[PDB]
């Protein structure tokens, strides 16, 4: 019916730090497996920690919007989503202060904003420039996510891919170096051949086939047109208009039925048909065509002059339609080469958060140490900030930091070594040492300086990780009556 | 600390569920290991029956309760699509390999410890076998030895030497100029009301249907076998026209009317009879693998003809290939062109049936292996071991080098891996010691299956050292040792390489598995 | 298979049970092994608490549910009787021993080929054990050692430095000359009203009855000692007579008349006090075991006699052999022969009792060590603590050769074990690796104990070798290896040797049982 009361925020912290349990041990290169049994006795062995809560059906409304966030996440950012959930679950896992000590959420709150504000602060001063017109610089931080894939092989080719393929969409002039990914760099996967043959188009590509053989092989400058009886005459005058321009190809938004098809094969030019609205704005910007409302209405100014070529060649055994240019429209298509579908569908998803690297380096060239580096020199940070801070909000404000120790204890937990051990070595290095290095190794297990290890990750995505776990924490906490209806 | 409809074993348990089901699946398999071992039955439930030792036809067609020993069962598809060969000992070595882990994880010892300490054994195991690789050239005695080796493990020890001069000549009549040895050049076909020891080779393609006639020559000793897909029964009218009848005498004038679009066909087929050699010493055959009026077959029996009828796509290709002719699809363009030439074929004949035969081609670059066997489950058992016979000369041609068997690689990489020393870390060491007493597995299964005592027969082999590179193996038959290079008992290269692989990548895989949750279950 | 009102076990599950006890007895005494092992409480059910680390006494004294385990507390106790340290380790290589039994019986090993490789491994182990013994001289430097090995496994690390001197010096005063060895010589006391740290020596001896008048002497710097066992109270009639009376007064009379028998023998003691020395500056003290009576030690007290009455048979025993007085069973007999002598002799006052002290004695061939402590169970466990550590440098005296300590000599003899093909059975090795495999378990508890990882402790000691003797052990604040001889750390020669003796004997007989019967039960 209806739960309030410290039996809401306590809930709540059950769910999320359940939700956390399943995937700490899923955390960095020694990531340990989970066998989710399916009802008709299938089994996954995967460590993704997407994928795991992705299928993995919850009841409690606090643990969907701890699963949603990383959802979110994992769209703006292809990388983090498993350290939110284990932060967010760790921050609010503190639960002595909630109870015990009948501290208000209200203060809690004021204390985790307080330490988010300052956890920002800290990172700022560890962080390290980077030199990205380098090519082999950026090339060692895109090989931590080449490891252990199919794409190994020519991950030269892979970084050149990516790295190459958001500079293009990488618009400088405004400033604030927006990055669009799913729009400006479309990728489709092309039957046939190998990983080497992965290449770069300047342009749109339309996947149609071609049906009939009346159509334009090669054109150098492509006119790219953008827009029983009673059904023939009102078919034959729409198609009288286009056909007078003398086109090339003509790429309508809606349908182009049999009849409509027939005269336009009378002009000699590709069918083209059913395209959505955008990549009509997207085919515009490649050439400088102009969309139209009705054929009624064209013009003679609509014309896609200026664009390299047209060409529909086939390539293993299917035709594509290319609109590409010999300059930078804005935009661009990753053309993935593979001689089997098992192959192509690896080489996709791997290229694409690998491009999702480089958006968060190139929109700001700071790195980070990893391998816990930077949450026990932010902890340092907050401990020694603590002892200055007057007040009850001192007792949670440390406690945040000593939760920022979660990521060094799993990774050290999945390498066999002695968690306390070395985590309590680790805390004492940052102390004297710099803050910058001394680490942990994931791989080995002992510790050892990022300097030496280039494990450096990128600077957005722990800021994006840290103020999303406090702020999904905030939100449980800010929760304290969890009620029904419609 | 939960929620609803949902359940997870946070602790070591879900190891010990992943564990105590490879033990299980262990104990299944391990007593159908070699000749000596006992078979299983594979009830289909409709009442169908089927025997076999072979480990992947126990684990794809069967069914196994156990969700974690599913996944095992996989991989066994993906060792005989590569190999053909090494299924059940593939999950002895994950099975004992567990249970060292297990051993060592109870006194507090990381999983991830004991998957770094298979790595470094692993990668020493495969250069064990680059040492003890026995590079000998392809010959015939050689590859009895590995045939025997591979067929003994599926059969009484009587088809043996029957299926291996067999399978031996099979693989060698298509091998030749260094070519890639490709398995469709055989084809295997079966036939009942015969005994099991009469299974032999066919030097050319066998038919089902052959010709029904009395008027037809029982054997052809040579002929142009002309190729063609045309039916030679009554068919729908071919031309601008159509069937319009007022009664039953009417529709039967369609008939003679229609039938005409054949009888000017069949005739042509005694044109080109008659013309291309048609003088005495000479014959025809017909392959057409369409349907045939009787009349037809009355027609051109009368003039010497044998025709055959409802064939295969399959059959068609490889008897272009054996007698030349291409397949003419209509007729009208009948020529030479389309015509071939084969030495004997005649008509085997059963108590019932009777089968075609096409022995004595010229340049087939094709044969076919003859079953015979009384009951129906003995076809398909010994076609399983066929299949598994014929990959086991492939890979020994096709990879050069084999190795010796009777568990004597393993008992030698295990004194191999345990001179060795770690080069990451030190616990690693556990982790190769595991490796080591589990790939003696298979020298003691050998010991239990012939009735021997697992412990005296691991010591005798392991004991047996000397001041040279000497094997030494299990004899099935005595319990002693026995070296296999002196006996004929040899495997494959491939075989033992992607075993290693294989066991060490799904035995680490189950120890890295943390927690088991129902997705929904 | 069985009688009525019984009951059997026949087949090997009999042997499980037994292996099962041993098991959960190991995993109970593994954590009270060496100074950072925890302890054990004894509640004996009336009220009394008791905290020890000794397993003789966790075996002794605490009676075990379980029957099969009852017989291990038994060998506890004749462990201790011979060596008196040990038995908590002897458990843990008895529960390993029969655990690493367990894996091969389950591959279809009898039980009789194992014992046969203890019995192999036990020479061989023997051996070994020869050639580690360390046979320097004990000097006051190496019995410290010896005494803190021994007291840090039975104390908080506190009492270390002050029992250790005791515990040392104690020993020195009692051996000379290469004389046999008694620790019947040291008397244990206790008292109370005192800190747990102010235990210390007494060169003397410890009587429990003290002087009763308030003209005694305090102190007596000099005195002759005579030794007495009369009663010098009211006494009956010594010559052949009744009690001829007429009233309660001629009673009383007569009573009169009977103390005439002891009223002049207190004058004999007078006497010879005067006789022998009883000038200024001297003293004289009486020891009489029987009463004495409140007149007649006024005439002893003003005479400045320190006498003492209804004392123990263990005190005038003492009291003999280290003073020398001949106990005068009558004062007619009196003569100076029958005197002893002695120095300081004082009675120190306790907050609630008193105590008379003789210290300052030549060579009385018997001394006392005075605990003292402010609990009962304290006294208890610091008096264990003591005798422990006495038979310990008893042990090293004795038997002049000691072995390294941490489990210096288990790694040792178990990397010769390994090192050692078979001689008796080939079979008998897989015994010689379960007894290789148990000695380790010493190493391996040190290091749960301690908190440090139990593979990483084992494996660092196991990896250190060189081109010379290196023996190394568990260090248990550092977890690294450590050689035990050079940081002062040794064991005894018989411990280790009776060890071999004690494990393999039991485990042996405990393997070789075979069925489980009620006796009428």
């Amino acid at each position: 019916k209806r739960e309030s009361g410290r039996k809401v925020q306590s809930g709540n912290i059950n769910a999320a730090k359940t939700i956390a349990d399943i995937i700490r041990t899923c955390l960095g290169p020694k990531s340990m497996m989970k066998m989710l049994l399916d009802p008709m006795g299938g089994i996954v062995m995967t460590n993704d920690g997407n994928a795991i809560l992705r299928e993995i059906q919850v009841q409690h409304p606090a643990a969907k919007s701890m699963i949603e966030i990383s959802r979110t996440q994992d769209e703006e950012v292809g990388d983090g989503t498993t350290s939110v959930i284990i932060l967010a679950g760790e921050m609010l896992s503190v639960a002595e202060h909630f109870l015990e000590q009948q501290m208000h959420p209200t203060v809690v709150i004021s204390a985790y904003r307080k330490a988010l504000d300052d956890m920002i602060s800290t990172l700022k001063k560890i962080s390290i420039p980077v030199d990205i017109s380098d090519s082999d610089m950026m090339l060692n931080i895109i090989n931590s996510s080449i490891t252990t894939k199919a794409i190994s092989r020519w991950s030269s080719l892979a970084c050149n891919i990516a790295l190459d393929a958001v500079k293009m969409v990488q618009f400088e002039e405004n400033g604030r170096k927006e990055i669009d990914i799913k729009k400006y760099a479309r990728v489709e996967k092309i039957p046939g051949g190998i990983i080497e043959d992965s290449c770069v188009l300047r342009g749109v590509m339309i996947n149609k086939d071609v049906t009939h053989p009346r159509m334009r092989r090669y054109i150098k400058n492509p006119r790219i047109v953008l827009l029983l009886q009673m059904e023939e005459e009102y078919i034959q005058q729409l198609c009288e208009d286009i056909i007078q321009l003398k086109p090339d190809v003509v790429i309508t938004e809606k349908g182009i039925s049999d009849l409509a098809q027939h005269y336009l094969m009378r002009a000699n030019i590709t069918a083209i048909r059913r395209v959505r609205k955008t990549d009509n704005n997207r085919i515009a910007r490649a050439c400088g065509a102009r969309i139209v409302s009705r054929p009624e209405e064209l013009r003679e100014d609509d014309v896609g002059t200026g664009a390299g070529l047209l060409e529909i060649k086939k390539i293993g055994d299917e035709y594509f339609t290319f609109i590409t240019d010999c300059k930078d429209p804005k935009a661009c298509t990753i053309l993935l080469r593979g001689a089997s579908k098992e192959i192509l569908s690896e080489v996709e998803r791997n290229l694409q958060d690998a491009m999702q690297v480089c958006r968060n380096v190139l929109l700001d060239p700071q790195l980070v140490p990893g391998g816990g580096a930077s949450e026990m020199a932010v902890a340092h940070a907050l401990t020694e900030k603590s002892k200055a801070m007057t007040g009850v909000e001192q007792w949670p404000y440390r406690a945040v930091a000593q939760a920022l120790e979660v990521i060094p204890r799993t990774l050290i937990q999945n390498c066999g070594a002695s968690t306390i051990r070395l985590l309590t070595s680790l805390r004492a290095k940052h102390t004297q040492e710099n803050c910058e290095t001394w680490g942990v190794n994931g791989e080995t297990g002992t510790l050892v300086d990022m300097k030496e290890l280039g494990i450096w990750e990128p600077l957005a995505v722990k800021l994006q990780t840290y103020k999303t776990a406090v702020e999904t924490a905030v939100l449980l906490l800010r929760i304290d009556d969890i009620v029904s209806g419609h | 600390t939960l929620n609803p409809k949902a359940e997870v074993a946070r602790a070591q348990a879900a190891l010990a569920v992943n564990i105590s089901a490879a033990r299980g699946l262990q104990d299944v398999l391990r007593t159908n290991l070699g000749p000596k071992g006992t078979m299983k039955m594979l009830v289909s439930g409709a009442g169908d029956i089927k025997l076999t030792k072979d480990g992947n036809v126990l684990l794809h067609e069967m069914q196994i309760q156990h969700p974690t020993a599913s996944l095992i069962a996989k991989v066994a598809t993906a060792q005989d699509d590569i190999t053909g060969d090494g299924t059940t000992s593939n999950v002895l070595i994950i099975g004992e390999l567990l249970k060292q882990a297990d051993l060592y994880i109870s006194e507090g010892l990381h999983p991830r410890i004991i998957t770094e300490g298979f790595e470094a054994a692993k990668e020493k195991a495969l250069q064990f076998l680059e040492e003890v690789k026995v590079s000998r050239e392809m010959d015939r005695e050689t590859l009895i030895d590995v045939a025997r080796t591979s067929l003994r493990t599926k059969v009484h020890a009587e088809l043996a030497d029957v299926l291996t001069e067999a399978v031996v000549d099979s693989i060698l009549a298509i091998k030749k100029q260094d070519e890639p040895i490709d398995l469709f050049m055989i084809e295997i076909m079966e036939m009942k009301h015969k005994s099991e020891t009469d299974t032999s080779l066919i030097r050319g393609l066998v038919l089902d249907h052959g010709a029904r006639h009395p008027d037809m020559k029982k054997r052809v000793e040579d002929a142009y076998i002309l190729t063609c897909n045309v039916s030679l029964e009554y068919e729908k009218t071919e031309v601008n026209s159509g069937f319009f009848y007022k009664s039953a005498e009417e529709r039967e004038k369609l008939v003679k009317a229609e039938r005409k679009f054949i009888e000017d066909r069949v005739k042509k087929i005694i044109e080109l009879k008659r013309k291309v050699c048609g003088d005495s010493d000479k014959g025809f055959v017909v392959i057409n693998q369409k349907g045939i009026d009787p009349f037809s077959l009355d027609a051109l029996s009368k003039e010497g003809i044998v025709a055959l009828r409802r064939a295969k796509r399959r059959n068609m290709e490889r008897l272009t290939l054996a007698c030349g002719g291409v397949a003419l699809n209509s007729f009208d363009d009948l020529s030479p062109d389309c015509l071939g030439h084969a030495g004997l074929v005649y008509e085997y004949t059963l108590g019932e049936e009777k089968f075609t035969f096409i022995e004595k081609c010229n340049n087939p670059r094709s044969v076919t292996l003859l079953i015979k066997g009384p009951n129906k489950h003995t076809l398909t058992q010994i076609k399983d071991a066929v299949r598994d016979g014929l990959r086991a000369v492939k890979n020994a041609i096709d990879d050069g080098c084999v190795v010796p068997g009777a568990g004597a690689v393993e008992v030698a990489m295990a004194e191999a891996l345990i001179k060795h020393k770690p080069s990451v870390k030190g616990r690693a060491q556990l982790g190769v010691q595991a490796f080591a007493d589990a790939l003696l597995i298979i020298p003691k299964v050998l010991a239990q299956n012939s009735g021997f005592d697992l412990q005296e027969t691991l010591v005798k082999i392991q004991a047996e050292h000397s001041e040279s590179g000497q094997l030494v193996g299990v004899d099935l038959n005595t319990g002693e040792p026995m070296v296999a290079a002196e006996v004929g008992v040899w495997d494959n290269y491939c075989v033992k390489k992607q075993l290693l692989h294989s066991c060490t990548v799904i035995a680490t895989n189950i120890l890295l598995v943390d927690e088991i949750m129902r997705a929904g279950m």
